């Protein structure tokens, strides 16, 4: 039976949708997208879901906003009905072959409802809450029968029955346990018609307080979240997540005479995978047309490589070719997948062996902070079980499996066991992890670029000795590292005063919105995995330095929209340089193998990607070989 | 006592002490629920304002329609119009100190509700006022019942602190007292003399302790390049030189502090220990001194005797103040913004004046680079000092002279550990000084001078010095200068702070480098 | 989400001796009485 | 409410292996060592049942150890429906189960010791610790509750009337206090106490002096809450085999109040290390303080201190340095108190003491532990 208050709220939300035109634009775009590939194929179908900004709702109608936040069961169904009515009103051109219920998702500032699994108590029940946590368990995506269609052969007629549970609606119904129809009303045997029955995907994930904010030494708190038909498979275990949903109570909690307390869970409305450092979530960024224009504008510059090289770690003094190599690894080459099935690696590995305090770990931490997807590990702090996969009858991804299509920053690389070393041997060239353990023969993808830091045998790189004795690493392992940089802390007066002036200038830095003696606050930077190009603060005083967010945008653009093709004019340089490096006797820091030809190719491709060029020209090969010759010998030609 | 609860205490208010060993997850209990009949639409409400503390549920839904046939239990709960409260199950236990040698320690189930939930954590020593009550569920028995406690109040004692158990809120007069104490021109001496007044003859070490407790100012560069502000101090010395006692005092006086060994405590870890959950088998941070003491200091005794699994972890958590856990399924960078005060013994029992500080120590030489200031506490066998130390130590032992003279000296020349701890908290939470440009230039000149002299000493020799002056050492002198400036709540570190930090760096890691045959002239 | 399993039978063998009191023997004898009874050379009950 | 009668000096003393069906429902007097005790639980004695139809509290109905009682008759409304025991108005009595196992000395050769379950009711609870040899007088009866055995077989219990130790201890009276204060005034008392220790251990007079000093101990001192000094005397006994070192440890366990005996390897009565351990039968976790925690204000006697695990070594070292045990396990983060005096017994490194070598390299343990 119709409710006057329900209709009043429906028309109020219709007024809200009319006021903010972005929601008709979103619904219209979704409908035209669905119709266009429906007619095209007689890709994927976008869900009937709209992101609603709670700030705009508060601006429009504060009580509707407070009603949704505090009494969602009475305000969300009317708003969803209004959205569905609006969508069916604009649906003048129906999809080929009210109706099509549209769901709502919420975003914005939740205030006191933005909680965690620890702070989510029983006085938040029946409220729209945003819970931030870590996904620890993801159940199987199971179909749920919401409508069963049967066939009666004697009458030749198709019947159906709709099913309802306590979690499909925000309000409580009268429970109607309608049985599965095994026969008609008048005795005819029914045959279930699979493919005409309706099954809805259902998942139940567990969100636990994030380790970065959970109290140390205390047992963590968890909360159940239920996802239905479009939020399933939106996250994976170990993901940082922000789930917006209604904190519901279900069952009777032992009152109904046939539990210790009422069964509580979150009916998920929105799932946002969050980006935290050293996690398995990549960093999607929004690239406006202005950002792309600036990226192309800077790519037109000749010295853009240098501009990108110095802007990586201005705080670190020097380490300029190391920064060039780090930028090239951030871009990386393009992997080759030949038709027969073979794989050519397109990821660049870097090793930095050096004396104490030459900033190898700060250069690792910077890469961890700025990379799209980076996992930080330490030698012997993570084993092969912790680096590669692990069998739990089920597999748990390790450091280098979560970092697939990403970067692995390994500090204290020398303090790594040989059992880990063999797994690392497999991961670096073939980019795969073969388990073959306890009846689980699986080949996980570990297409990751490894950057590592190491110390010499005696703790100080002796220039009198040779590198092979100063490294104490297997030669086969050192071959996998595309670029091996030996950094030595030479005491020279010019660079001594220059590095000290830099260190002090960096220490004498103030944020734009801070006082002289105000302790700088620090948050954990839980970015959402979806305004000037250059940097005001320049530790060096000189070319221009771009901001780290803009550098990340540039790296993302070049990494996702540029796939350079090798050219003969680059091949001549690459082949000549490889032949010289193989045959010339120079007492190289690292050996020269066919892997050296491919690090030449990969670095040339990466530098071509830096310039946004779709073809690797001669200059790219020359600069790649230049960096390689520096890395092998120390030349400055 | 928990073992003295007979059957005469049943359904009565009892006060009993113990330790919490378990805190269950909060469960929702209906305090007001709307109900509606199934084969009707009869709306009713059941209010639960009392009897919320019981293992069972004394009040259930009606077995009849209450509108007077509909059937048995025809009511369903309208969950969007009902009200719920929190409940928690705690597990009290008699303290393990006062337990019979050969018997199980006795535990007792407790239930709390509403505002008595999430008040204590496991391991907290508490005083529980409650109702000693009964529920039916301690195995084979007739007419026996399971006792428990309905908690009416929890009185936690002074327990372990954390970065979550921090006030950060000063009463108005307390800020004024600290601020008056801050202009005190002899603040450096009053705070130095308050560092273990009982330990004798370690003024430079006490100044280093003061600087470590203050620490430098942190920087968050636009690159995300974090520069560390905490200070790490190492004390290599002869046995019996007070190194541990100054670690224990630093543990006592710091707001948040953890005192451990190289191998850890009896069962407590030392770094981030990710472990499977006791019931849900889900990865969680079991503990570790470096994550438990986040935001404060850790006093690592016997730093030389430490495993390699803890080696790399502490090496990471001193420069980047972050422990990078990466296991099969869990990967996280845990904040470990902790100052490290380490005490170590020479490989031979006494410090060998002949040999360098390196090769006279068990651990790696380059670990000496990670520490900001290294104090070689040699023992001098001169009798003047022996007699003075013996007289001081006797004054400690039933002489009662040091206690009285410290209470007398507290009036204008010493500060109590509570007041000094709160002052440390205020200084860390309110001040973060910078360097004046002239101070920075003179720091650079000083560092260049030290490094050039090290180069001169190393050029003529063959091997390298055990204690090297690296860029980390420059960044440390900066931290000491900023700590000295923050001592007096100075927003800017002037020349005098730089000079004092320079003197401290000559006292330690430069006098420590003096014994180096290559680091010396 | 499956249907109702069916149960069905079929005669294969002679079972135990038809007993005279069995409801199925009684039904058979009534059926024979209806079909075979003759009054003045007329199947009166069949025709009726 | 009532007086309980404790029958004592029963003439017929049985053994747990001698109990047969002829002793059922009769009064027996067995003897044995207590091996387990199951807490103290309330048991219904005067049951008042609440009527769920009226809200009426029916009067006290005496319940005994035979079986639970039930009420089906109301008075105000004469309902026979659900009747619930009212816990608030019901009266309870103490109940405890004690496992009584035959003393191993009295068991005939080749036979395994036999056990019974003794039920202690409302006055005998918590009077017989495990390991105590007691004489239980009681009623030998059948615990009624058959198909696992294939036979109608019943378990038996002994409902104890009176329980007593067959053969407080450290308590003193005013006359005994005066005797102490007078015997102290005599000269040469220190030597008398030294000679009193270990009266079946020949010589070893320095060992006995050290044992007496540790048994009496010093006094802990805090200057202002800023400097702390332990008031316990840790004594090491470095000896060759057959030097009676174990006997001077068992004598200290004899004479000391709050004395806990542990070993580096062997009988693991106590583990020397605090741990949160989940008991596999009772389903509940327990925080076991180490042997140094149990003897918080007494003495910890370690045998085989030369040979210990790294865990035990770390526990002992850090409880001697800080006088506390820090544990962060299973969500429990706490620092227990271990202000114990440690008496350790060790064997030299190799088998015999070498006078030519210093003590540091004559035994496995190293500088830090020996200093304490
Ligand atoms: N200068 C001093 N003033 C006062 N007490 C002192 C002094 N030096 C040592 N002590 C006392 O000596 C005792 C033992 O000193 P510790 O603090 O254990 O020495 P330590 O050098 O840390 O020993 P290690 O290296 O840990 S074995 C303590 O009770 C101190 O109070
Ligand atoms: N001075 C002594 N007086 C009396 N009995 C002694 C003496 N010295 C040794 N014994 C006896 O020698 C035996 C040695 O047994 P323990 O006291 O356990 O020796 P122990 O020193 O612990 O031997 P290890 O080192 O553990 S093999 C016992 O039977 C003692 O009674
Ligand atoms: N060349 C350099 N330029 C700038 N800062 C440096 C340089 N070398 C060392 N540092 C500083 O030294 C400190 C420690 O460096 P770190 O990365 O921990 O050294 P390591 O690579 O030996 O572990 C950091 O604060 C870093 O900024
Ligand atoms: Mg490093
Ligand atoms: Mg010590
Ligand atoms: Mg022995
Ligand atoms: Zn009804
Ligand atoms: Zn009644």
């Amino acid at each position: 039976a119709p409710d006057a208050v329900f209709g009043d709220r429906v028309r109020r939300f219709q007024e809200f949708l009319d006021t903010f035109t972005s929601y008709r634009d979103s619904v219209r775009s979704i409908q035209v997208y669905n119709s266009n590939n429906a007619a095209n194929y007689n890709l994927n179908i976008l869900p009937h879901r709209i992101i609603i900004s709670l700030d705009d709702l508060r601006e429009f109608d504060r009580s509707f906003w407070s009603g949704i936040l505090v009494e969602p069961a009475y305000f969300i169904p009317p708003a969803e009905k209004a959205l569905t009515d609006l969508a069916d009103s604009m649906d003048d051109v129906p999809h080929p072959n009210s109706r099509h219920p549209w769901k709502l998702s919420f975003k914005g500032s939740f205030g006191a409802h933005a909680l965690s699994p620890r702070t989510l108590t029983a006085q938040h029940l029946n409220k729209l809450v945003s819970v931030e946590g870590i996904v620890t368990k993801t159940s199987l995506v199971r179909p749920k029968l919401i409508r069963s269609v049967h066939y009666a052969a004697k009458t030749g007629r198709f019947h159906y029955r709709d099913y309802t549970d306590a979690t499909t609606t925000l309000t409580t119904r009268i429970p109607t346990p309608a049985i599965y129809p095994t026969e008609d009303t008048e005795g005819n045997k029914l045959t279930t018609e699979y493919g005409y029955s309706t099954f809805i995907d259902h998942q139940r994930i567990t969100v636990q307080e994030m380790p970065e904010m959970a109290p140390a030494g205390q047992l963590p708190r968890s909360i159940d979240v239920i996802l239905d038909d479009d939020l399933v498979d939106k996250t994976k275990p170990g993901d940082r997540v922000n789930v917006v949903g209604v904190f519901k109570s279900l069952g009777a909690g032992g009152m109904n005479q046939s539990l210790i307390g009422f069964k509580t869970l979150i009916l998920g409305n929105t799932v946002y995978p969050l980006h935290a450092r050293s996690t398995g979530v990549a960093a999607r960024q929004m690239l406006t047309d202005f950002d792309i224009r600036n990226i192309n504008k800077l790519s037109k510059k000749k010295d853009i490589f240098d501009i990108l090289s110095q802007s990586l770690a201005p705080s670190i003094y020097g380490h300029d070719h190391i920064k060039k190599a780090i930028l090239l690894m951030l871009m990386g080459g393009v992997e080759k997948n030949l038709e027969n099935g073979s794989h050519l690696r397109g990821d660049i590995n870097i090793l930095m062996v050096g004396d104490p305090s030459t900033a190898k770990s700060q250069l690792l931490r910077f890469v961890l902070n700025t990379a799209s997807l980076a996992i930080a590990t330490t030698g012997r702090g993570s084993s092969g079980v912790g680096l590669t996969a692990a069998v739990t009858r089920r597999l748990e991804a390790g450091a280098m499996v979560l970092a697939d299509r990403g970067v692995v920053c390994i500090d204290e690389f020398d303090k790594m066991t040989d059992v880990d070393r063999v797994a690392i041997h497999e991961v670096m060239e073939q980019q795969t992890v073969t388990i073959a353990k306890a009846g689980i023969h699986t080949t996980l993808n570990a297409r990751c670029s490894v950057i590592a830091a190491a110390n010499p045998v005696f703790g100080q790189y002796d220039v009198n000795r040779d590198p092979h004795q100063n490294i104490a690493l297997p030669d086969s392992l050192l071959s996998r590292f595309d670029l091996l940089f030996v950094v030595t802390d030479d005491i020279n007066e010019i660079r001594d005063r220059s590095i000290s002036e830099h260190v002090l200038r960096t220490h004498r830095y103030l944020p734009p919105g801070y006082l002289e003696g105000e302790p700088v606050r620090e948050r954990l930077n839980l970015s959402l995995a979806v305004d000037h190009v250059f940097e005001k603060f320049n530790p060096l005083l000189i070319p221009k330095l771009v901001t780290i967010p803009f550098l990340r945008k540039y790296v993302q653009y070049a990494k996702e929209r540029v796939i350079p093709q090798l050219t003969q004019e680059a091949i001549n340089v690459i082949v000549k340089n490889y032949t010289d490096l193989r045959n010339d006797d120079n007492t190289k820091k690292s050996p020269i193998t066919a892997r050296t030809l491919e690090t030449l190719i990969r670095l040339a491709t990466a530098h071509a990607k830096v310039r946004l060029s779709k073809t690797v020209n001669k200059v790219d090969a020359k600069v790649a070989a230049n960096l390689l010759r520096f890395a092998l010998l120390g030349e400055d030609i | 006592p928990l073992r003295d609860l007979d059957s005469e205490h049943v359904s009565k208010i009892v006060r009993l002490s113990g330790i919490i060993i378990s805190t269950s997850v909060l469960s929702s209990r209906a305090t007001y629920l709307s109900i509606m009949c199934r084969n009707c639409r009869h709306t009713t409400s059941i209010t639960i304002n009392n009897f919320n503390s019981i293992t069972g549920n004394t009040v259930s839904l009606p077995r009849s329609c209450l509108s007077t046939n509909c059937g048995p239990d025809p009511y369903i709960i309208i969950h969007e119009s009902s009200k719920f409260i929190d409940q928690q199950f705690l597990k009290l236990q008699e303290i393990p100190e006062l337990v019979p040698v050969g018997e199980m320690p006795r535990n007792l189930t407790m239930t709390c509700d509403r505002y008595l939930t999430n008040k204590v954590i496991p391991g907290t020593r508490v005083t529980i006022v409650g109702i000693y009550s009964i529920y039916n569920s301690g195995g084979s028995g007739v007419a026996i019942r399971t006792p428990y406690i309905k908690i009416l109040g929890i009185q936690s004692d002074v327990e372990t602190s954390s970065i979550w158990n921090s006030v950060t809120m000063f009463t108005e007069e307390e800020e004024e007292e600290f601020l008056q104490l801050s202009r005190n021109p002899k603040l450096y001496e009053i705070l130095t003399n308050s560092i273990a007044p009982s330990i004798f003859g370690n003024e430079d070490i006490k100044k280093a302790i003061v600087c470590l407790l203050m620490g430098g100012s942190k920087k968050i560069l636009p690159d995300g390049m974090r520069l560390r502000g905490d200070i790490n101090v190492l004390l290599l010395g002869d046995p019996g030189t007070a190194k541990s006692q100054l670690l224990k005092f630093v543990e006592k006086v710091s707001p948040i502090a953890v005192y451990t060994s190289g191998k850890g405590s009896s069962a407590a870890g030392l770094t981030a220990s990710v472990q499977r959950d006791p019931m849900t088998r889900e990865f969680y941070l079991e503990g570790g001194a470096m994550v438990l003491a986040d935001g404060g200091v850790v006093c690592i005794d016997e730093f030389d005797k430490m495993r390699d699994e803890d080696r790399v972890a502490i090496h990471e958590a001193m420069e980047q103040q972050t422990i990078s856990i990466a296991k099969a399924g869990i990967t996280t960078v845990l904040n470990s913004r902790t100052s490290v005060l380490a005490a170590a013994n020479p490989i031979y029992g006494r410090y060998d004046d002949l040999k360098s500080p390196g090769d006279n120590i068990d651990f790696q030489t380059t670990i000496l680079s990670r520490f900001d200031m290294i104090f070689i506490v040699k023992d001098d066998h001169n009798e003047e000092r022996d007699i003075s130390i013996a007289n001081h130590v006797i004054n400690i032992h039933t002489g009662n002279a040091n206690a009285m003279q410290n209470q007398q000296e507290e009036n204008g020349s010493e500060i109590s550990i509570e007041k000094m701890k709160r002052y440390i908290t205020y200084c860390r939470l309110k001040c973060a000084p910078r360097l004046s440009p002239q101070a920075a230039e003179k720091l650079s000149s000083n560092f260049v001078t030290i490094r050039k002299q090290l180069l001169i000493n190393e050029l003529e020799s063959t091997e390298r010095s055990s204690i090297p002056i690296t860029i980390r050492q420059l960044e440390a002198i900066i931290r000491i200068t900023e700590s000295l400036a923050k001592l007096e709540l100075s927003p800017i570190a002037q020349e005098r702070h730089v000079d004092e930090a320079i003197r401290l760096f000559q006292a330690s890691t430069m006098d420590a480098a003096s014994q180096d045959p290559i680091g010396g002239l | 989400s499956f249907d109702r399993p069916e149960i069905y039978s079929a005669p294969v063998l002679q079972g135990e001796s038809p007993n005279d009191d069995d409801n199925t023997e009684i039904i058979k004898s009534f059926k024979n009485f209806i079909l075979e009874f003759r009054l003045d050379s007329q199947f009166i009950y069949r025709d009726q | 409410s009532e007086i309980h009668v404790r029958i004592s000096d029963f003439p017929t003393i049985y053994s747990l292996r001698e109990l047969r069906e002829s002793n059922l429902s009769s009064l027996v007097r067995v003897t044995g060592v207590v091996t387990r005790r199951t807490g103290v639980f309330p048991q219904l004695k005067y049951v008042k049942f609440n009527c769920l139809k009226c809200g009426s509290i029916l009067g006290p109905f005496f319940q005994d150890s035979n079986e639970e009682i039930r009420i089906s008759f109301c008075t105000n409304c004469k309902s026979k429906g659900p009747f619930r025991v009212n816990g608030e108005k019901t009266v309870y009595r103490n109940y405890q189960r004690v496992t009584l196992q035959e003393a191993p000395g009295t068991v005939p050769p080749g036979r395994l010791p036999r056990h019974r379950e003794v039920i202690l009711l409302a006055d005998l609870v918590d009077v017989s610790k495990p390991g105590e040899e007691v004489e239980v007088t009681g009623i030998y009866k059948n615990n009624y509750d058959n198909a696992k055995n294939g036979f109608p077989v019943f378990a038996t219990i002994i409902e104890a009337n009176s329980i007593k130790r067959r053969e407080d201890v450290f308590s003193w009276t005013e006359e005994e206090e005066r005797e102490f204060r007078k015997i102290s005034r005599d000269r040469g008392i220190i030597d008398k106490i030294i000679s009193s220790m270990a009266p079946s251990i020949y010589g070893h007079r320095d060992i006995k002096t050290a044992v007496a000093c540790s048994l009496f101990g010093g006094v802990p001192k805090n200057v202002n809450g800023k400097h702390s000094i332990r008031g316990d005397i840790n004594v090491l006994l470095l000896g060759d085999p057959g030097t009676a070192k174990s006997q001077i440890l068992k004598y200290v366990e004899k004479t000391a109040h709050r004395a806990v005996f542990a070993t580096g390897q062997g009988a693991s009565a106590v583990g020397l290390t605090a741990s949160v351990r989940k008991d596999p039968i009772t389903k509940e976790w327990t925080l076991e303080g180490g042997a140094l925690v149990l003897a918080d204000k007494g003495v910890c006697l370690i045998d085989e201190f030369d040979k210990m695990n790294d865990q035990d070594r770390t526990s002992i070292h850090e409880a001697m340095e800080q006088q506390s045990i820090s544990i962060s396990k299973a969500g429990i983060v706490t620092t227990l108190q271990a202000r114990c005096s440690i008496i350790a017994a060790a064997n030299p490194n190799g088998g015999r003491y070498n006078s030519t070598l210093p003590l540091a390299q004559n035994v496995s343990l190293t500088e830090p532990i020996l200093s304490r």
